RNA sequence: UGCU
C-alpha cells in the first residue's frame, strides 16, 4: 500500500535492473507527513549501536545501525585524509651510486610508512628544515654492495655471488634526537613491515641517505594515508516475495553468494532461504534468470553500514577511528571558538 | 614568407603566449584563467594616477 | 574485407578533409582579400574605399544579419506577442474585439515615433493584427462571445484574451528591436560577409 | 609614471586559435589568476573555438594600450558576441555533458527531496549569485512527501531570486516530438516554460544546444540583454556537472549488447535481403531485369542493391530502438542530442 | 622527473586522447563496495560518436583477466569472446557486464546508475604541458626585420597570421589592430623629408 | 469555499502508448456527473492506482478552507486544519493554458485547461460551465482521493 | 624499472610482496592462487603485482659495476 | 609512435638529445599475439589503470 | 579569519546569512548540512564549493521566520559535537567488550 | 619532424 511504499522508500534502498532507486536520504521534518523526522538526541542515542565483527592485526569490520549516509562519508573521509602520521619527507644523499634515479629512490622512501605514534609529535612549522626534536624523525640508511668473498664458482644466482644486494628497509636506523632514545623505547620506531624491497645494487654501488621524517595529513599526500583500504558499504537484506523450492532453489543459491542463500529439506524438497546477506556483494546475477526475476527483492539498509578498515600497520584501526572521531571533534570545537569571537 | 605576407599582413608580436587548454565550468562564460607563470611574464602598462 | 573496407571509406574521408582544409583556406584568403574594402556608411549606403556605392542600402531593407530572430525575419510575431501576453498579463482590463483591436492598432500607429520606420515593417505589423484579429473573430463567432462584455462565462475570454496594454506593448518592443536591429554604421560588412562565406 | 603591473584579475585578453575560420575563434575575456599552468574557459565557448580538449595549444594576448583593452572587451566580448553574423544562430551554448545533464534533470521521473533540492540550488551559488537569495520553489507534491521536480530546479536557475527581472517565454517542439500531441506528447518531447518557469517537455540540444533559433538562452539575450543569458548560462554549468554526478551516468558492454529478438530480425532480414540480391542477380544475368529510368542495367542493378542494403539497416536500426529499454546511455545520449545518434547507436 | 599535472596529454590505446582536465582528491574519488577508487575518469560521451566498442570490451577482458590470474588476448579477428568474461565474472562474484554498485564520495549517497569499472591500459604520451607552455615579453627581434623570433627555443612571440587579420577587421577593433601590428611588434620613428618625399 | 471544480472520476485506461514512465502514469479518466474528461499525469510510485480505480478530485484556489487566500509561502513543518487532511494525494501547481474544442467547428461549447504540477500534465476538459473560475496564470491545489 | 612500494588506486603495501610471489611463481603455484595466497582480495593489488615487468636487473646487467 | 617508455636495457648508459622514461611501466593484461611476437611485453609504454 | 560572515545583500538581513570557512572540504560541509537540515526552523540551507583549486566552501542557511540563522549553526555545531562525543563513546565501549570476551 |  502506499503506507508500505513510503516506509520502503525512507528505510530501503531498492537496486533495479537498469539503475537503482531511492537513493536520496529523506528522513528530513516537513519531507513526511505521517512522520514527525525531527532531530531527537534520545532516539539517536536509543537506536544508535555498533558491533564488531571482526577485528585482527591491520584490519576492522564494525557494523554501525542509526547513523546516516552523511556522517559515514565524513569518517570515512577523515580516516582517509584527515589523520595526520609520520612519512619521509627531506632525503639528503651522499654519494648515491644506484642506478635507481634520487628521485624516484626518495619517493619510494616517501612512500614507506612509519611505525612511530604521531599523537607523540607535532607539525612542523612554515621552514625550519633543520627540524627539532619535537617534530622530526632521523633514519640513516647506508647500504655498500661488494662482492661476496667466499662463494661457488659458478655462483649464477646474485643472492650467492653478492651480498646486500637488495636494499630492504629492515637496514634503515633510526638515529635518536635530544631525548627521543629515552622516551622511546629501543624495537618502537622501525619499519612497519620490515621487508619492503626499496632498490637493488651491484657490487661497486653504494646507497648514503639521511631520511626527515615529520607529521602531515593524508590530504597534503597519499603517503601520510594510514588506511590502505578504509571504506563503508549498507547492509544487504535479501526478501523472497514468494517461497521457491526445487531446482529453483538451488538456481538461487548459485545466483547470489554461496553463503548467502541455503537450501534445506523440510518435508524432502529442497527450499532455498537467506541465510546471511552479510556475505552478498549484490552481483545482480539473478536478473539473467527471466523466471526468478519477479521472486526476489534486493535491497540495502539505509541506517546499517558495515565500515571496513585494513590499514598499513602504523597504529590499530580501533585508534585510527578515535583519532578520526577526535579531529572531527577539534574541527567543530575550533569552528565553534571561532564563531564565539565572531559574536 | 614574404614582406607583403610575411611581414605585413601577418607579424609576429611581443606580450602573447600559447598554452594547452583544459575544461573548466566553474568560471563563466567571459572568463578565462591564465597561470601566474604566464602573468608574471606578460605585463600590462599601467599610469600613475590620482 | 568489412575493416579492410571501413579503412578504405575512413581514409578516403581524410583525405578529403585535408584537400578540404586548403581548398577552403585558399578561398576564404580570396574573399577577404577580395571584400576587406567595403564598409557600412551613416548615410546608409555601403560604399568602397574609393567612394564607389556598391549598394544604396544593405541587403534592400539594412538590418543586421547577427540580430534576425526569424528565418531571413527580423522579428516572429507570433512569438513576440506569446511573449508579451505572458509578461504583462492585465486581469483588470477587458479583453478586444476585432474593430476595438483594429482601431487601437490604427491609432497607435499612426504616431510620430512610428514614421521613421520602414513601411514593409508597417505593412507586416498590419498583416499580423489583422490576421490575429481574424482569429479572434472567428473564435467570438465559435463560442458566441459577446464584445459588449456582459457574457455569463467569464471563462470564454480566456481563449484569445487581449488588451490595449499589451498591443501597446507589443507594438513598443517590435519597433524598438526593429530599430536595434538595423546595420550600425562602420561595420566591416564585407569582412563579416567573407568569412560567413568562407567559414 | 609608468608601471609595468603583473597580470591581475579584471584584466581584458585575447583567446584565440590558431586555425581561424569566422571572427568568433577568437574572443577577449577578463583573466583571472590560478596556480595551475593551463588556460581554462567554460565549455560552452568550445563551439566557436571548435576545440575539443584533446592537445590543443591556444594564443593568449594582452594589449599594451587602454583604447586597445576597451575596444576588445566591448566589441570582441563573449557576453556580446554569443551569435554569429552568417545566420545569427548562437554558437556558445551547452554542449555535451551539459544537455544530457539538464535532459535527465527535466525527465518527469525526477523527485528529489527537500535536502537534495537545496543542495543542487546552492551548488551554483558563487560568485556574483552570493549576494542574492534563493527563493526556494513551491513544492509539487506535499501530502505524501514533500517531493521538489527537476524542471522547477531548472526554472530556479532561469529565476534564482525575485528581484530578477528575467520572465523567460519558449514554446516550440523536441527532438523526439511525435507531431499531434500539442503539448501532449507520450514522450513530452513540447518544450513550454512560461515566465521563467519549465511548464512543460524536457530539455535538448533543440532548446540549449546551438543548432539553431528557438534556444532559451537566445530568448534571454535577445529579451532581457546579454548579462542575463551569461549568469543562465554560468548558472546552467555550474548545476548540471553536480547533479550528473551525484546521479551518476555510465555505459557499458550491456548497454550496446543485442537482444534474442534483435539478432533473429538481423537473421531474418539479412536472409531476405540476400534471396533478393541473388534474385536480381541471376535476373540480369539469365534474362532482361528491369532498367530503370535515366541508367544502364549495370547502375540499376547496383542502385536496387543498395536500396535493399539501406532497408536492412533500417529495419535493423528500428529494431535495435524498439527493443532497448529506456535508461540506455547511449539512447539516452541521442535522445537529448549531446553527442552521437541512433544511426550510430545502430552501426555499434 | 615530471608529475602528471593539469594539461598533460593521455591515451587509452584506443585513440581515446585526453587531457588531464582536474585531479580530485582520494576522498572526492568515488568508492565502490571492495573500496576500489578509480585512478581516471573518462567522458563516456566519447563513446556513441566514436563507436569504440573495442574499449569496452579491451576493459571486461582485463578484469576478467586480473579478477582470474590470467591474461586474455585481444588478437583482431578473433582472441577472447565475451561469453568466457562475462563466466569468468560471474563465477568471481562480479557483475557480468562491468558495471557495479558503487556509492558516491562527496555526497556519501548511493548513484541511481552504475558505474563501468575497470583495468584500462592508459600510456602517456610526450605532450607535456611544461614544454607546450610559453609566454613572450618583449624579449629579443630579428636583424632584418626587427620583430620576434619565431620558435620558443629562440624565445619566439606568437603570429597574429592573415586570419587574426581578418577576424580584427571583421570586428573592426581599429585601435587595437593597430595597436597590435604597429605598436607592440615593429614601432619605429622615421624621418621624411616634405620636399623630395 | 475556495473550491473551483470538485467531481468523482472513474479510471479508463493506464499507459494507452506503454510504460515510458516508471514512477508517473498518464491516467485517462471520465467524469459520472458529467461529461468531464481528464488526461493526468500521477504519481504511481507514492500513490498507487489501477484500471478500475474511481477517486473523487478537487481542484481549489487555496490549501485552507477557511477561505484564506494568502498562500505567498507554503511551510510543510507547520501544522493546522486544512483541506489536505480529507484528502490523501494533494498537488500545487499552475493553469498555464486554456484552449477550447476544435472538433467542434460551429457551436462549441467544450473548452480544456492544461495545468502542469511542475511538469506533470493535467488536462480536464468538458462544459465551459464546469471551468469557471479558472484563469491562467494561476496556482492552484489538487486533492485526489480514491473511494471505496 | 622495480616494483612500487604502495598501490596506485587503492595503497596497500605491496613492494615487500615481490619477493614472495617470485617465490612462489618458482613454486608449483599459479599466478592465481599465489595472488590469492598473498592475501591479495582486490584485484587492484592482484593487477599491480601481475602486469609488473622486472626490469632491475635487466638494467644491472649493464650497470658499471 | 609517440608513446612514452622504456627503449631498451641500456636505456641508462645511452645518451640522446631527448628521451622520456617511465617509473613503473607495467605489460597489459589484454595483450595481443603480435604483441606476443614483438616482445613489446618486455619493454611496456603504458600502466594498466 | 577561518569561518566568516556573510548578509545577503546591503540591508544586513539576518533571515539568509552565507558562511564561507576556509580550509575545509567536503566532510565538515556535508556533516553540518545533515545536522542542520532537521532543525524544523530552517527552510534553506545548502553548501557548495568555490573552486577545487582553493581549499573554501560556502554554506547558505536561510530561516523560516526571523532567526538570525547563527543559532541554527550554532546548534547543527552542537548537535554534530555531541553525535561525534556519543559515537566515539559507543564505538569505544564496543572495542572494549569486544577484546574482553574475545580474551 | 611532430602536434591541434
Ligand atoms: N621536425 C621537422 N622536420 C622537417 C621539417 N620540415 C622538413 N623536415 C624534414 O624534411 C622533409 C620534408 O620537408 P619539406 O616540406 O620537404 O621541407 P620543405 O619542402 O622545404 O618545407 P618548407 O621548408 O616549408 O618548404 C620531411 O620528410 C622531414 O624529413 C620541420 O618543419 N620540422
Ligand atoms: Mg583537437
Ligand atoms: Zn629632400
Ligand atoms: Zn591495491
Amino acid at each position: 500500500a502506499a503506507s508500505q511504499a513510503v516506509e520502503e522508500m525512507r528505510s530501503r534502498v531498492v537496486l533495479g535492473e537498469f539503475g537503482v532507486r531511492n537513493v536520496h536520504t529523506t528522513d528530513f521534518p516537513g519531507n513526511y507527513s505521517g512522520y514527525d523526522d525531527a532531530w531527537d538526541q534520545d532516539r539517536f542515542e536509543k537506536n544508535f549501536r555498533v558491533d564488531v565483527v571482526h577485528m585482527d592485526e591491520n584490519s576492522l569490520e564494525f557494523d554501525m545501525v542509526g547513523i546516516d549516509a552523511a556522517i559515514a562519508n565524513a569518517f570515512r573521509r577523515i580516516l582517509l585524509a584527515e589523520v595526520p602520521t609520520m612519512a619521509v619527507e627531506k632525503v639528503l644523499v651522499y654519494n648515491n651510486t644506484s642506478i635507481v634515479q634520487d628521485e624516484i629512490l626518495a619517493h619510494r622512501l616517501g612512500l614507506i610508512p612509519i611505525h612511530a605514534d604521531p599523537r607523540l609529535f607535532e607539525y612542523r612549522n612554515q621552514g625550519d628544515e633543520e627540524g627539532t626534536e619535537i617534530d622530526t624523525l632521523q633514519f640513516r640508511l647506508q647500504v655498500r654492495c661488494t662482492r661476496n668473498p667466499h662463494a661457488a664458482k659458478d655462483s649464477s644466482d646474485p643472492n650467492e655471488l653478492y651480498v646486500n644486494h637488495k636494499v630492504y628497509t629492515r637496514h634503515m636506523t633510526w638515529i635518536p634526537l635530544g631525548n627521543q632514545a629515552d622516551l622511546f623505547p629501543e624495537g618502537t620506531i622501525r619499519p612497519v613491515h620490515d621487508d619492503i624491497l626499496i632498490a637493488q645494487l651491484r657490487p661497486g654501488q653504494e646507497i648514503d641517505l639521511l631520511m626527515h621524517c615529520v607529521k602531515g595529513i593524508g590530504k597534503d599526500h597519499a603517503k601520510f594515508s594510514p588506511v590502505a583500504t578504509a571504506s563503508y558499504r549498507l547492509l544487504p537484506d535479501i526478501t523472497l516475495l514468494e517461497p521457491v523450492e526445487g531446482e529453483a532453489a538451488e538456481e538461487l543459491s548459485r545466483c547470489f553468494s554461496p553463503g548467502v542463500i541455503e537450501v534445506q529439506e523440510v518435508q524432502g524438497k529442497k527450499v532455498a532461504r537467506v541465510a546471511n546477506p552479510r556475505l552478498d556483494t549484490f552481483s545482480r546475477e539473478i536478473f539473467r534468470n527471466e523466471k526468478l526475476k519477479k521472486v526476489v527483492r534486493l535491497a540495502r539498509v539505509r541506517d546499517h553500514y558495515i565500515f571496513s578498515v585494513e590499514s598499513t600497520g602504523v597504529l590499530p584501526p580501533d585508534v585510527l577511528v578515535s583519532e578520526a572521531i577526535k579531529v572531527l571533534m577539534g574541527k567543530c570545537r575550533r569552528f565553534l571558538d571561532e564563531l564565539d569571537a565572531v559574536q | 614568407q614574404g614582406r607583403f605576407r610575411g611581414n605585413l599582413s601577418g607579424k609576429r608580436v611581443d606580450f602573447s603566449g600559447r598554452t594547452v587548454i583544459s575544461p573548466d565550468p566553474n568560471l563563466r562564460i567571459d572568463e578565462v584563467a591564465v597561470p601566474v607563470h604566464v602573468a608574471k611574464i606578460l605585463t600590462f602598462p599601467e599610469k600613475v594616477n590620482k | 574485407t568489412e575493416f579492410f573496407f571501413h579503412t578504405m571509406a575512413g581514409r578516403e574521408g581524410l583525405v578529403d578533409t585535408a584537400v578540404k582544409t586548403a581548398e577552403t583556406g585558399y578561398m576564404q584568403r580570396r574573399l577577404v582579400k577580395s571584400l576587406e574594402d567595403l564598409c557600412s556608411q551613416y548615410d546608409l549606403t555601403v560604399r568602397s574605399s574609393t567612394g564607389d556605392i556598391i549598394q544604396f542600402i544593405y541587403g534592400g531593407d539594412g538590418l543586421d544579419p547577427a540580430a534576425m530572430e526569424g528565418k531571413d525575419e527580423p522579428l516572429e510575431f507570433k512569438r513576440v506577442l506569446d511573449n508579451i501576453k505572458a509578461v504583462f498579463p492585465c486581469p483588470s482590463e477587458p479583453a478586444l474585439s476585432k474593430n476595438e483591436l483594429i482601431l487601437t492598432t490604427e491609432s497607435i500607429m499612426k504616431k510620430s515615433e512610428f514614421l521613421c520606420c520602414q513601411d514593409s515593417f508597417l505593412q507586416e505589423i498590419k498583416k499580423f493584427i489583422k490576421g490575429v484579429s481574424e482569429k479572434i473573430k472567428k473564435t467570438r463567432d465559435k463560442y458566441g462571445i459577446n464584445d459588449n462584455g456582459t457574457t455569463e462565462p467569464r471563462v470564454l475570454y480566456q481563449l484569445d484574451r487581449i488588451t490595449p496594454t499589451q498591443v501597446e506593448k507589443f507594438l513598443e518592443t517590435c519597433r524598438d528591436k526593429y530599430m536595434r536591429a538595423q546595420m550600425e554604421p562602420g561595420s566591416a560588412v564585407g569582412a563579416l560577409c567573407a568569412q560567413s562565406i568562407g567559414e | 609614471d609608468i608601471v609595468e603591473r603583473h597580470l591581475i584579475d579584471g584584466d581584458v585578453v585575447l583567446f584565440n586559435r590558431q586555425p581561424s575560420l569566422h571572427k568568433l575563434s577568437i574572443m577577449a575575456h577578463l583573466a583571472r589568476v590560478k596556480p595551475h599552468r593551463t588556460f581554462r574557459f567554460n565549455e560552452c565557448v568550445c563551439t566557436p573555438y571548435n576545440a575539443d580538449f584533446d592537445g590543443d595549444e591556444m594564443n593568449l594576448h594582452l594589449p599594451q594600450t587602454e583604447e586597445a583593452k576597451a575596444e576588445a572587451l566591448v566589441l570582441m566580448g563573449t557576453k556580446a558576441n554569443l551569435v554569429t553574423p552568417r545566420n545569427g544562430e548562437p554558437l556558445i551554448a551547452a554542449i555535451q555533458d551539459f544537455l544530457t545533464g539538464a535532459y535527465l534533470l527535466t525527465l518527469k521521473d525526477t523527485f528529489f527531496d527537500r535536502a537534495k533540492a537545496c543542495q543542487i540550488i546552492a551548488s551554483i551559488l558563487v560568485g556574483k549569485d552570493e549576494k542574492i537569495k534563493v527563493r526556494l520553489p513551491p513544492p509539487t507534491i506535499l501530502k505524501p512527501v514533500t517531493l521538489w521536480t527537476g524542471k522547477q530546479i531548472f526554472s530556479v536557475i532561469l529565476r534564482p531570486s525575485d528581484d530578477n527581472p528575467v520572465r523567460a517565454n519558449l514554446r516550440t517542439k523536441g527532438k523526439q516530438y511525435c507531431g499531434k500531441g500539442e503539448d501532449l506528447c507520450a514522450n513530452d518531447s513540447y518544450v513550454t516554460i512560461q515566465n521563467s518557469e519549465l511548464m512543460s517537455g524536457s530539455m535538448d540540444k533543440g532548446t540549449l544546444g546551438s543548432g539553431s533559433k528557438n534556444n532559451i538562452f537566445y530568448i534571454l539575450l535577445r529579451d532581457w540583454g546579454q548579462n542575463e543569458a551569461a549568469d543562465a548560462m554560468s548558472r546552467l554549468a555550474r548545476l548540471a556537472p553536480v547533479y550528473l554526478s551525484n546521479r551518476g551516468f555510465s555505459i557499458g558492454i550491456g548497454d550496446v549488447t543485442p537482444g534474442q529478438g534483435l539478432l533473429k530480425a538481423k537473421y531474418e532480414l539479412l536472409n531476405a535481403g540476400y534471396k533478393k540480391c541473388d534474385e536480381y542477380i541471376e535476373a540480369l544475368n539469365t534474362g532482361k531485369l528491369q532498367q530503370q529510368p535515366g541508367c544502364t542495367a549495370e547502375e540499376t542493378l547496383e542502385a536496387l542493391i543498395l536500396k535493399e542494403l539501406s532497408v536492412i539497416r533500417d529495419h535493423a536500426g528500428s529494431a535495435c530502438l524498439r527493443e532497448l529499454d529506456k535508461s540506455n546511455s547511449p539512447l539516452t545520449m541521442a535522445l537529448c542530442g549531446s553527442k552521437g545518434s541512433f544511426i550510430n547507436i545502430s552501426q555499434m | 622527473t615530471r608529475r602528471p599535472e593539469i594539461g598533460d596529454k593521455f591515451s587509452s590505446r584506443h585513440g581515446q586522447k585526453g587531457v588531464c582536465g582536474l585531479i580530485v582528491p582520494q576522498e572526492d574519488m568515488p568508492f565502490c563496495d571492495s573500496g576500489i577508487c578509480p585512478d581516471i575518469i573518462m567522458n563516456p560521451h566519447g563513446f556513441p560518436s566514436r563507436m569504440t566498442v573495442g574499449k569496452l570490451i579491451e576493459l571486461l577482458a582485463g578484469k576478467a583477466g586480473v579478477l582470474d590470474g590470467r591474461f586474455h588476448y585481444g588478437t583482431a579477428f578473433g582472441g577472447s569472446k565475451v561469453k568466457d568474461v562475462c563466466e569468468d565474472l560471474v563465477r568471481h562474484g562480479y557483475n557480468y557486464l562491468g558495471k557495479d554498485y558503487v556509492t558516491s564520495g562527496i555526497t556519501g549517497e548511493p548513484l541511481e546508475a552504475y558505474i563501468y569499472f575497470g583495468p584500462v591500459y592508459y600510456q602517456k604520451l610526450k605532450h607535456m604541458v611544461l614544454d607546450k607552455m610559453h609566454a613572450r615579453a618583449r624579449g629579443p627581434r630579428a636583424v632584418l626585420t626587427r620583430q620576434p623570433t619565431e620558435g620558443r627555443s629562440r624565445d619566439g612571440g606568437l603570429r597574429l597570421g592573415e586570419m587574426e587579420r581578418d577576424c580584427l577587421i571583421g570586428y573592426g577593433a581599429s585601435m587595437l589592430l593597430l595597436e597590435r601590428l604597429m605598436i607592440s611588434s615593429d614601432a619605429f620613428e622615421v624621418d621624411v623629408c616634405g620636399q623630395c618625399g | 469555499a475556495g473550491i473551483l471544480f470538485e467531481d468523482i472520476f472513474d479510471v479508463k485506461d493506464i499507459d494507452p502508448e506503454g510504460k515510458k514512465f516508471d514512477r508517473v502514469s498518464r491516467l485517462h479518466c471520465e467524469s459520472e456527473s458529467f461529461k468531464m474528461d481528464l488526461i493526468l499525469d500521477v504519481n504511481i510510485q507514492i500513490y498507487p492506482v489501477d484500471l478500475g480505480d474511481k477517486f473523487r478530485l478537487v481542484i481549489a484556489s487555496t490549501l485552507y478552507e477557511d477561505g484564506t487566500l494568502d498562500d505567498g509561502e507554503y511551510n510543510p513543518t507547520d501544522d493546522r486544519p486544512s483541506r489536505a487532511d480529507q484528502f490523501e494525494y494533494v498537488m500545487y501547481g499552475k493553469v498555464y493554458r486554456i484552449e477550447g474544442d476544435e472538433t467542434s467547428t460551429e457551436a462549441a461549447t467544450r473548452l480544456s485547461a492544461y495545468v502542469s504540477y511542475g511538469g506533470l500534465l493535467m488536462r480536464l476538459q468538458g462544459d465551459a460551465n464546469n471551468l469557471h473560475g479558472f484563469e491562467v496564470d494561476s496556482r492552484v491545489y489538487l486533492l485526489m482521493k480514491k473511494l471505496a | 624499472m622495480i616494483i612500487p612500494v604502495r598501490c596506485f588506486t587503492c595503497g596497500k603495501i605491496v613492494g615487500n610482496k615481490w619477493e614472495a610471489y617470485l617465490g612462489l611463481l618458482q613454486a608449483e603455484y599459479t599466478e592465481g592462487d599465489a595472488l590469492d595466497a598473498l592475501g591479495l582480495k582486490r584485484y587492484c593489488c592482484r593487477r599491480m603485482l601481475l602486469a609488473h615487468v622486472d626490469l632491475i636487473e635487466k638494467l644491472l646487467n649493464y650497470a658499471p659495476l | 609512435k609517440q608513446a612514452m617508455g622504456t627503449i631498451g636495457y641500456n636505456q641508462r648508459n645511452r645518451i640522446d638529445t631527448l628521451m622520456y622514461l617511465l617509473a613503473y611501466p607495467q605489460k597489459p593484461m589484454v595483450k595481443t599475439k603480435t604483441i606476443e611476437l614483438i616482445e613489446f611485453e618486455k619493454l611496456p609504454a603504458g600502466q594498466n589503470a | 579569519k577561518t569561518a566568516l560572515e556573510m548578509v545577503q545583500a546591503a540591508g544586513t538581513d539576518r533571515h539568509c546569512v552565507t558562511f564561507v570557512l576556509h580550509e575545509e572540504d567536503h566532510t565538515l560541509g556535508n556533516s553540518l548540512r545533515y545536522m542542520i537540515m532537521k532543525n524544523p526552523e530552517v527552510e534553506f540551507c545548502g553548501y557548495t564549493t568555490t573552486h577545487p583549486s582553493e581549499s573554501k566552501i560556502n554554506l547558505r542557511i536561510q530561516t523560516r521566520g526571523t532567526l538570525p540563522a547563527v543559532e541554527p549553526f550554532q546548534r547543527g555545531l552542537n548537535e554534530l559535537m555531541n553525535v561525534c562525543q556519543h559515537v566515539l563513546d559507543k564505538f569505544e565501549a564496543s572495542i572494549k567488550d569486544y577484546k574482553d570476551q574475545k580474551a
